[PDB]
């Protein structure tokens, strides 16, 4: 049992949990409800199972694509913004928050891949894949590289490999179809078969992971990665004179990254729903409300149209909502699980020599069908 | 010295304790922990109470324990098998049928609201946004369901509007008001600012029948999949969905189903081959380090004992991880010196077998303290003696290890060793960080790899494989490979 | 000869500096300015704030202003410690008690009993943080000092995982000869002042080795302590070293100077633990 | 307190170490075992004292069935035969945990200890461990142990084995001031023949399981029931020589010598059960054997071993038709060389006489000193 | 192989344990160690092994130095005093040992097992593990081991102490037996003196660490060095008497007793030393000595009575063959042979007896 008459919110340990607790010290001042915010360890594993005896938090932050578990479960309430509400935020953020064509959670910030470059040894940062490996070429006779990200998690490959056509699971009106992978098609074969000529032609190396990126950006050793928001500090540090764009285009085609929007979801044990609401809609979905946040450890792209403006003035973090927007969102599916195992493979096989493209990407798509279906 | 009454006023004391929780829990609803104290205790009691039961006494307080944190979450696990508890199927059915029940549906106009002071008493203003229409009731008192009669007007209330502080004070009672339109409509407080036709969306019927208020759907209790299902059956299912018993059903699936069998036989061999090494390994490792550590000659054995378990001391988290970096085949500090000295880049992730040497190297960095921690003390059981009549019969220091020293405290080791096998029989953590189980097993239809154990393989079928979380399949499997673990102890 | 000390001092040091690599390497990622699981042995910049967070001190950065520690990381260590030191006690007492039952007492079942005990917590422990959380959300209506969000909760947790030592201080029971506890016995000495007088001081070393062991098992364990505490002032520094995971990057400065404190108390136990690690106690004891 | 044992039987399995064995000692009696190695003369102090069970029968002490009770309330105290001493504790400790279990005063503890502890000549090791002991020390050490703890039955299990002649001389006297003193009853094992002679009231004589025979000390040694308490008691060992019957009295028994001049001889020895034409065993003591000049029957031979032992002399002689050697003691230093002839008496008095079951023809000769 | 100690020395820290002993034990020499309690006799034994070291001095087996050499090396087998079995070995695997490690044949080791496990007669034991057998098996055991691995010198620490009158007489033969046919060189400890009269030739006397004496064991019962062998040297002890005129031969003392009777005694405040066993009945000698009897022990083979003599502070012991009917309290009388008497210095030291005995 959830008790009656305060509100308490679970938020990750990265987020501004000290800006949120301002914001809920003021909706206190207006209301007389006590807001409490805490941040547990793995509190995305400890909710399902304290929220399915009917306690847990009021609300919950965590990425969206969790959500549609949680809901799938019984969880969390349906809420219910008007149409003018709604207008407040991008369309494409009420897409990630819906579970069986119904609003779950309400958006809050929105995650995505960027290219950060070095200004100092690339003033002018390559808008084509097909670039890079001449631009390769010119940068190893000054000792250095054009390119070095984690090539090792999907997650980080993905955005060339959905450039041409490459999707995970269909999304056709509001509605996944499970049954319709797109991980076999042409396109994924080509946005791959890029990759590995990259390594083929040794512009990149098979077995380079996201600590040997990273090390080798803020160092000076490449010209360019591929990471997101949370890596911009250690750059800073490093005082890397650096840069955040959109990603490079691949046959004329955006590079598609996946999407995560972080979203607070009302616990459907909660007794204190109508409190939820007025403090989600009204308190913290406002300017001065994401401000404290950010203030405190910094949300990188908003939901909100009217503060993701006034932050896209940061080149940074207009570049993030821009490849966000040309990107895809985060599959809300439980289905996503058997998805990311089997293209992880995938790209080792390719990568590494075992497999080819097409024999990688084939079985990958078998692999993903037979867990979707039986 | 003690009175003797002392120990039948204590026994009686803690015979008072018991009883006064023992019904306490009967009460509210805690009946499985009410039998399960009641005999705890009352062994604990008979046990105290006769001294023809003295020896229990040593072993009561040390099974309890154990009984509590090891025996009852084992029962559980092997409870949960026989249902289908999982993301799915998460909730009783009581907590089902409550979350659909608290289900709503916008079946009418919405308005927004006010509240506004008429001297002791209030008022209620509402606004429609779609008309222009404004509508104030008369002055009403705070408390109980009521229903309020709502006039049109063109004029303004007299009070000074209230603030969300007020309105949140009286929300429960505001919560009460059903509103009533000069047209017939009625409207509650579905939120802390307006007032609107909100509605359940099912309604209980009694004799288990729920009925969706939108769309006269009629649903029903199927036990045997845990869902509301449309009626005879529809083809509709209703979610959330309710844990159910299975019976069956969760064990056969692992013997029913061609495709995570395939790769079984070839995964298991493998888990019994890096369960044997590592306890071979750590064991002989351990052993010579905690014997030379001993050896009253080394004249640094202080120093270098401790160093010798700080794989022990950090955790082993960050330390797999780093382990992950430095076997990096084109990076990683191993392989960089392999390149200069010998000339050699061994596939440490690529390789199948290279990759189970490195599994091996690992694990046995990670094993080796606590064999050597064991030995440390259990070599204090030899008496010195031995050695001085092994050296009347002209022995030397490697003669002394291997017909006194190992036969001596191998047989102590003996459980130890039967133990560790079945810990690193489960190693999941260490695969899973270091190789996710790679390389890849090529036409596995299930995805199954060349360093994957017996839990890595199959807990990749219950919680991954686009299912969701299925723990009533993770816990038969679980049982599963407990029953085959306990087998190979023979 | 006594070229083999040399042999030894030898193999044992390439021994050292290969298995301390790793943590040399760990030691390096909390010296390490920003937050990096790779890099050279000695950073090349080298910054002293995740050491400066760990131990409570304030950090002026780049733009001027002064960041405070975010986290108790010290009383998180004295969390562990307590949780440590306590629970280690309870299982050392627990253990023996039942060894020496199983070692000196005859009593119908024991020999199904023992290989009960060393089967029954050999089970996948997979689905247990179920059936754990509603032992102690229930248990704390009635004893809230053992319930949720305790430190007695996490420490009684821990006091179910005895089946090994009882085993190992069995067979150490068993390299003692009998006749020490039977001339006790002729004494006078109850079962109990002939355990405790007797038997105890000569089992000293595995004492020590099952306190030892039992110490490093709490300070490093974290799913059971995680789910039991809830508030930031009482979690262990295992639990709380976990604010520096994050799903798609890890503070690892803040977290690899985690890991080397917590290596600092499993150090000073097992120095301490020393003196009662000595040969020759049963000497003159039993001709034979 | 009284100890005794009925039928009671020891078994290993199938390997019997005590059978059927029924023992009565009485209160303040002082009862020496003594035995071949390895017969279950500690095994039965074990039983005893209850650190082994008994397969059946029956053990009374105090005139209480003890089979089922734990040694702590059994009144008794021993001095183990391994020492079982206490190696974490000094000597002092040692003499005075069984006093520290009794709610004993520190004084009252010091003064009892360091009175024991001054007859056993360990008042200089008080301070030492087990470990820092010679052997003999160590032994000492487990006899003050049980000597402070004044129970009401002594086991004793050879407490003097690894001590100098001369203080197992001082150890014996104390031992036996101890038991007039106190009047307790003492069951002592040794296989030292003259501490079994001068301390023990009653010998108890086993061989492998069962009771060969119980007598007083010069009862065993002059009137020993068979063939073997007869060369049991006395070292060096009683000669034997096979003889057969010629002639019968009921007062006496005349036998053939085995040697080529086939001499006949009359010895006052019992014939019941004895016919003429057996064959016999004579027994004759090397104490007993007289010097040749003056007896009527002479036994001569070549000299195999001589043993000089400073108060007297040893010589073993090989007799034809005796397969066996001839010992004979002498009295001080007896210059003969190995190989020279040698002559004894044989005298009739002294021999024994055993049938071909080994059990003895009572000797009728009254010998002084027995009642 | 031969063994020689040179001012051998050995301090536990400061306390001195041995002080300043020499040795010289030729090949196939059989040395029987005696002397009191605790006086260093396993740790002489033990320092000749190498299981305890040497402060000062040499030590050198087979003409080579053995101080720095490790026990295992030194061509040397021990019957510990305390028997140190192997617990985990049975019999016969505890008496092939030694053998299993300096070369295994099997048959080689199974025959010399089994003759050896038949002297001793232990060959229904040769399963049993060391825990199922009595003290005096495990004694037998501790023997067998060191026989079957026929070492260069043979350490033997009391090793006949828990055994039976009857089984040590056939013990002692059977290591006389070994001893002439291997005819290497044995060290044998024991506290029996029978034992000590039999088996050496030559016996070591221990005193407190130091060598009060070393000879032939009937050199050392008719002439001993000092009051200290004289009384350690046969049992029952020899009688002292604190006793004018001495003459260019030999010695008159008077004795204590109120009659005050003056003797003369060929040897070189003092102390006369004579054994219970040469004291003669009283009607005999000249001397004649009567006290009143405290103690009488009948011991089968001879009656020891203990006399009580006016003046004399200490009891006069009196061995007589036979079975004697004589009881406590009752006056009796024995003679004082002269030329049977000792005499020893205020230091300690002996008055060289003149009469030669046989
Ligand atoms: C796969 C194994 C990997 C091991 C890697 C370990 C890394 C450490 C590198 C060190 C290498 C060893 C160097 C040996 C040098 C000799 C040391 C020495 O000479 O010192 C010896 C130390 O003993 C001793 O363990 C002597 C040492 C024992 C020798 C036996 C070595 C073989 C071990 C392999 C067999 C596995 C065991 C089976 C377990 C299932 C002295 O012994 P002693 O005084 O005679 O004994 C009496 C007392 O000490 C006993 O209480
Ligand atoms: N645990 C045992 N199992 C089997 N036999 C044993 C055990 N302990 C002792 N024995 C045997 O019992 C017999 C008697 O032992 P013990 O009483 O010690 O003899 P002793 O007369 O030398 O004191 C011996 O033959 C010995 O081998
Ligand atoms: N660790 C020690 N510290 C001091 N004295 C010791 C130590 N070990 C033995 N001793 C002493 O050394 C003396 C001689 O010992 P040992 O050679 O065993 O005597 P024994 O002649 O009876 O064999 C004994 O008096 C004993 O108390
Ligand atoms: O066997 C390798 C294994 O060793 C250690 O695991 C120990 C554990 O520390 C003990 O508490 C107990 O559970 O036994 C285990 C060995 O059986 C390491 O902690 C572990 O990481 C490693 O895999
Ligand atoms: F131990 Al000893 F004489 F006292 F050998
Ligand atoms: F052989 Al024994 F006492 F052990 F006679
Ligand atoms: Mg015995
Ligand atoms: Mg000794």
């Amino acid at each position: 049992k959830i008790e009656e008459g305060k509100l308490v919110i679970w938020i990750n340990g990265d987020k501004g949990y000290n800006g949120l607790a301002e914001v809920g010290k003021k909706f206190e001042k207006d209301t007389g409800i006590k807001v409490t915010v805490e941040h547990p360890d793995k509190l995305e594993e400890k909710f399902p199972q304290v929220a399915a005896t009917g306690d847990g938090p009021d609300i919950i932050f965590w990425a969206h694509d969790r959500f549609g578990g949680y809901a799938q479960s019984g969880l969390l309430a349906e809420i219910t913004p008007d149409k003018a509400f709604q207008d407040k935020l991008y369309p494409f953020t009420w897409d990630a928050v819906r579970y069986n064509g119904k609003l779950i959670a309400y958006p809050i910030a929105v995650e995505a891949l960027s290219l950060i470059y070095n200004k100092d040894l690339l003033p002018n940062p390559p808008k084509t894949w097909e670039e890079i490996p001449a631009l390769d070429k010119e940068l190893k006779a000054k000792g250095k590289s054009a390119l070095m990200f984690n090539l090792q998690e999907p997650y980080f490959t993905w955005p060339l490999i959905a450039a041409d056509g490459g999707y995970a699971f269909k999304y056709e009106n509001g509605k996944y179809d499970i049954k319709d992978v797109g991980v076999d098609n042409a396109g994924a074969k080509a946005g791959l078969t890029f990759l590995v000529d990259l390594i083929k032609n040794k512009h990149m190396n098979a077995d380079t992971d996201y600590s040997i990126a990273e090390a080798a950006f803020n160092k000076g050793e490449t010209a360019m990665t591929i990471n997101g928001p949370w890596a911009w500090s250690n750059i800073d540090t490093s005082k890397v004179n650096y840069g955040v764009t959109v990603l490079p285009t691949f046959k004329g085609q955006p590079s598609k990254p996946f999407v995560g929007v972080l979203s607070a979801g009302i616990n459907a044990a909660s007794p204190n729903k109508e409190l939820a609401k007025e403090f989600l809609e009204n308190y913290l979905l406002t300017d001065e409300g994401l401000e404290a946040v950010n203030k405190d450890k910094p949300l990188g792209a908003v939901a909100l149209k009217s503060y993701e403006e006034e932050l896209a003035k940061d080149p940074r973090i207009a570049a993030t909502m821009e490849n966000a927007q040309k990107g895809e969102i985060m599959p809300n599916i439980p289905q996503m699980s058997a998805f990311w195992y089997a293209v992880r493979t995938a790209v080792i096989n390719a990568a590494s020599g075992r497999q080819t493209v097409d024999e990688a990407l084939k079985d990958a798509q078998t692999r993903i069908t037979k867990a979707s279906a039986s | 010295w003690q009175s003797d009454a002392l120990k039948w006023s204590v026994l009686g004391l803690l015979g008072l304790l018991v009883g006064y929780l023992v019904v306490l829990m009967y009460a509210q609803g805690e009946y499985l922990f009410a039998i399960t104290t009641l005999i705890l205790s009352s062994a604990g009691l008979y046990i105290f109470a006769n001294r023809k039961a003295y020896a229990w006494r040593y072993v009561y307080p040390g099974m309890a324990g154990m009984g509590l944190f090891v025996l009852f979450p084992l029962v559980c696990t092997i409870a949960i098998a026989f249902t289908n508890y999982s993301s799915t199927n998460q909730l009783t059915f009581e907590r089902a049928q409550e979350v659909l029940l608290d289900r709503s549906w916008q079946a009418g106009k919405t308005y927004n609201f006010g509240l506004y002071p008429a001297g002791d008493e209030w008022q209620l203003a509402l606004s429609d946004g779609e008309t222009g229409k404004n509508y104030l009731s008369d002055a009403f008192k705070f408390g109980g369901e009521q229903k309020l009669q709502l006039k049109e007007t063109t004029a303004q209330p007299e009070g000074e509007r209230a603030n969300l502080r007020v309105i949140t004070q009286n929300r429960q009672a505001l919560s009460d008001i059903t509103a009533i339109l000069p047209d017939g409509n009625k409207v509650m407080m579905s939120s802390l600012r307006q007032f609107s036709g909100t509605q359940p969306l099912y309604t209980l019927d009694g004799d288990g029948t729920l009925t969706n208020n939108q769309s006269g759907v009629k649903y029903r209790p199927n036990n045997q999949i845990g869902f509301y299902q449309s009626i005879n059956w529809g083809d509709e299912k209703l979610s959330p969905g309710y844990t159910v018993t299975t019976g069956w059903k969760n064990f056969t699936r692992v013997f029913t189903d061609e495709g995570i069998q395939k790769p079984f036989l070839a995964i298991f061999v493998w888990t019994v081959v890096f369960s044997l090494i590592t306890v071979f390994l750590t064991v002989a490792v351990g052993m010579v380090l905690a014997c030379l550590v001993q050896w009253e000659a080394l004249r640094g054995k202080a120093v270098y004992r401790v160093l010798l378990i700080l794989p022990y001391a950090v955790p082993s988290f960050i330390s797999i991880l780093i382990f992950k970096g430095l076997f990096n085949q084109s990076f990683g500090e191993i392989n960089m010196m392999l390149s200069a000295l010998f000339g050699v880049k061994p596939a440490w992730f690529s390789d199948p077998t290279t990759a189970r040497t490195m599994l091996i190297i690992v694990n046995t960095w990670l094993g080796y303290p606590y064999m050597m921690i064991l030995c440390m003390g259990l070599l204090k059981a030899i008496p010195d003696d031995l050695y001085e009549a092994s050296a009347m019969d002209g022995a030397g220091p490697f003669q002394n290890f291997f017909k006194i020293t190992l036969p001596l405290l191998i047989k102590p080791l003996t459980p130890l060793m039967i133990a560790s096998f079945a810990f690193n029989f489960n190693n999941f953590v260490l695969i899973q960080l270091l190789t996710n189980g790679g390389p890849d097993r090529l036409g596995t239809t299930t995805p199954a790899g060349y360093t994957d154990l017996l839990v890595n393989y199959t807990y990749r079928i219950a919680f991954e494989g686009g299912g969701g979380q299925d723990f009533g399949l993770a816990a038969a499997i679980a049982t599963l490979i407990f029953l085959l673990v306990g087998a190979l102890a023979i | 000869q006594k070229a083999r000390l040399f042999i030894t001092h030898l193999l044992l040091l390439l021994f050292i500096a290969a298995i301390m690599f790793p943590l040399l390497m760990v030691v390096a990622i909390s010296l390490r300015q920003g937050n990096f699981a790779t890099g050279s042995l000695i950073p090349e910049q080298i910054s002293w704030d995740h050491w400066k967070l760990a131990l409570g001190f304030s950090v002026e950065q780049a733009d001027g202003r002064i960041t405070p520690p975010p986290f108790p990381v010290l009383l998180w260590l004295w969390n562990s410690v307590k949780v440590a030191g306590i629970s280690a006690i309870g299982i050392v007492a627990l253990s023996t008690t039942c060894a020496y039952a199983f070692a000196r007492m005859r009593f119908p079942g024991k020999a199904t009993l023992l290989k009960g005990m060393l089967i029954f917590q050999m089970f996948p422990a997979v689905l247990s943080l179920v059936a754990l959380y509603a032992l102690f959300d229930r248990l704390g209506e009635y004893i809230p000092f053992i319930g949720l969000n305790t430190h007695g909760g996490v420490i009684f947790a821990y006091l179910g995982g005895i089946a090994l030592h009882v085993w190992t201080i069995k067979g150490y029971f068993e390299t003692i000869d009998s006749s020490l506890e039977e001339a006790a016995a002729l004494d006078g000495a109850t079962p109990w002042q002939a355990f405790r007088l007797v038997l105890l001081p000569l089992s000293v070393p595995i004492l020590a080795v099952v306190f030892i062991l039992s110490f490093i098992a709490a300070i490093t364990e974290v799913p059971v302590a995680s789910l039991l505490l809830r508030d930031v002032n009482s979690y262990t520094l295992a639990v709380g070293m976990q604010q520096y995971l994050n799903p798609q990057n890890y503070l690892w400065g803040d977290f690899a100077a985690a890991a080397v404190m917590s290596a600092l108390p499993i150090t000073i136990v097992f120095l301490l633990a020393q003196r009662w690690l000595v040969n020759g106690l049963t000497a003159g004891g039993v001709k034979g | 307190a009284s100890v005794q044992l009925q039928n009671v039987t020891k078994a290993w399995g199938e390997v019997v170490v005590s059978k059927d064995i029924n023992l009565d000692i009485h209160e303040g009696e002082f009862v020496v075992f003594v035995g071949p190695s390895g017969c279950g003369k500690s095994t039965l102090l074990r039983m005893i004292a209850g650190l082994e069970t008994i397969t059946s029968g029956d053990l009374f002490i105090g005139e209480k069935r003890m089979n089922d009770t734990p040694p702590a309330e059994r009144g008794v105290g021993m001095v183990f035969q391994s020492y079982a001493l206490y190696p974490h504790l000094s000597v002092a400790e040692n003499m005075s945990f069984g006093l520290k279990l009794a709610g004993a005063k520190k004084e009252v503890i010091n003064q009892r200890v360091n009175q024991v502890a001054e007859v056993l000549q360990l008042a200089h090791l008080l301070d030492r461990k087990p470990k820092a002991l010679s052997g003999g020390q160590r032994q000492r050490v487990a006899i003050g142990r049980t000597l402070v703890a004044e129970p009401s039955v002594f086991l004793l299990d050879e407490p003097l084995s690894n001590l100098d002649a001369a203080l197992r001389v001082q150890m014996r006297i104390e031992i036996s001031r101890l038991h007039k003193r106190l009047g307790r009853t003492m069951i002592y094992v040794t296989h030292d023949q003259v501490e079994a002679m001068t301390l023990a009231d009653k010998i108890v004589v086993l061989d492998a399981g069962r009771v060969a025979q119980v007598g007083k000390p010069l009862e065993l040694y002059h009137y020993p029931a068979d063939r073997f308490v007869a060369g049991f008691i006395g070292s060096p060992k009683m000669n034997f020589l096979p003889v057969k019957v010629t002639a019968t009295a009921i007062d006496q028994v005349q036998v053939e010598l085995p040697m080529p001049n086939r001499q006949q001889v009359w010895l006052p020895v019992e014939s019941r059960d004895v016919q003429v034409g057996a064959n016999m065993s004579l027994g004759i003591r090397p104490e007993h054997l007289l010097p040749s000049d003056i007896a009527d029957v002479i036994l001569e031979g070549e000299v195999q071993v001589v043993e000089q032992l400073g108060n007297e002399t040893q010589i073993h002689i090989q007799i034809p038709s005796i397969r066996q050697n001839l010992v004979y003691r002498q009295n001080d230093v007896v210059l003969v060389e190995e190989g020279a002839t040698f002559a004894i008496g044989l005298p009739p008095e002294r021999c024994h006489l055993f049938r071909e079951d080994g059990t003895a023809c009572r000797r009728l000769h009254k010998e002084p000193g027995v009642a």
